[PDB]
């Protein structure tokens, strides 16, 4: 039933068809049981690709949509996309709040279920208008600042889940918040903790957490 | 700030004409 | 009118937004009126990569089905999508493209266009409906090889094409690799003789394409 689903999900995944992937993994969220590690991977997965598509079309209007009347036909296009898009996040933000993060049981849990609500409020702003912006805005800040409290509190410096946590939040700061100072003091935090733990650790085994501290200096080294 | 390089089948065409 | 939805189009190309695209050229096309060599061209890439990112999920989901119900039904739901895909471009052609050709050269790439969308069922042809849709996709190529071999000369692009994709048929979906072999050297032998002619820029055209009927080939032996 459900693992089926999953299978099925799987399966999407590998034929680069992301949304049936989301549409599996949705209708596995509405099952009301909370995921597994595996299924909220999948589940993110699947979404992040979804709406990144929009996203990178979004981008590319935008990019042209730069002048006269051509620049009107660009506009109702970006529109177009623009309401593909928010649908997409207002449908992950609702089994969120309705589904995900009700039932998250690890702090792991909802450290990562947290993340994803600032990610998809944080494309919310990408694309909002003045009147909505600075309160969608908002959402996303609360969403990281209460998962990225609850990360320091119970999750080591090396989990790839507070990492990415760190990353995003500080892209947040950077190019929503216009904050660099801010944006690159969370991020040299977040990167010289994980270090220093991780010359603890064999790193073989941390493969993805080494990755997201990749991600982190890379945006150091440009912002400095 | 790196954009710069890093990183089996049959062929069919389609006939994009001038 | 019709000038916007092309402009509207091509936005959707370089928005990589290849459904939007399709749609817009089916539009610019149930107008009866014949198409512009733009026009034409903006068609072919829309709906190529509407089918052709079915095909893709198709070949990597079949070949997990061989190595499971539940990869058989993915294959199927993939399948119909490529088959209503197939049958969009097929009446398009049959109602609105083949019959406005007038000439040679439209009537060749739109037969070759019916040859290959049926070919492209062929890839998906399972049980009794396969014979049948074989057959069509033959005699389509069939014919527009046969009105490209009195109009065009040995290196013109289109004809080339032609060789290239109806050998591909041969070799994939009849399983002759003799006759396909046999044709592509046809096609390409002919090609380099006549090579003296070529205006660099004719020559350009022609010798990527003769690259591509080499390249099978290379890999056929
Ligand atoms: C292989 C793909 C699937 C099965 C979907 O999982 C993706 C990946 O799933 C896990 O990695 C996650 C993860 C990613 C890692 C950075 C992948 O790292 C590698 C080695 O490339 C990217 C994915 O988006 C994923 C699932 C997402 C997140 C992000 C989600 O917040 C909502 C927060 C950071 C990151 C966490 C959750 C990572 O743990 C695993 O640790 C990875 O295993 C390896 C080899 O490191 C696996 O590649």
């Amino acid at each position: 039933d459900k693992n089926e689903l999953v299978q099925k999900a799987k399966l999407a995944e590998q034929a680069e068809r992301y949304d049936d992937m989301a549409a599996c993994m949705k209708s596995v969220t509405e099952q009301g049981a909370e995921l597994s590690n595996e299924e909220r991977n999948l589940l993110s997965v699947a979404y992040k690709n979804v709406v990144g598509a929009r996203r990178s079309s979004w981008r590319v209007v935008s990019s042209i949509e730069q002048k006269e009347k051509k620049q009107q036909m660009a506009r109702e296009y970006r529109e177009k996309i623009e309401t593909e898009l928010r649908d997409i996040c207002n449908d992950v933000l609702s089994l969120l709040e309705k589904f995900l993060i009700p039932n998250a049981s690890q702090a792991e849990s909802k450290v990562f279920y947290l993340k994803m609500k600032g990610d998809y409020y944080r494309y919310l702003a990408e694309v909002a208008a003045g009147d909505d912006k600075k309160g969608i805005v908002d959402q996303s800040q609360q969403a990281y600042q209460e998962a990225f409290e609850i990360s320091k509190k119970e999750m080591q410096p090396t989990h790839p889940i507070r990492l990415g946590l760190a990353l995003n939040f500080s892209v947040f700061y950077y190019e929503i918040l216009n904050s660099p100072e801010k944006a690159c003091s969370l991020a040299k935090t977040a990167f010289d903790e994980a270090i220093a733990e991780l010359d603890t650790l064999s790193e073989e085994s941390y493969k993805d957490s080494t990755l997201i501290m990749q991600l982190l200096r890379d945006n150091l080294t440009l912002w400095t | 700030p790196r954009i710069s390089v890093i990183s089996r089948r049959r062929q069919s065409v389609l006939n994009l004409m001038t």
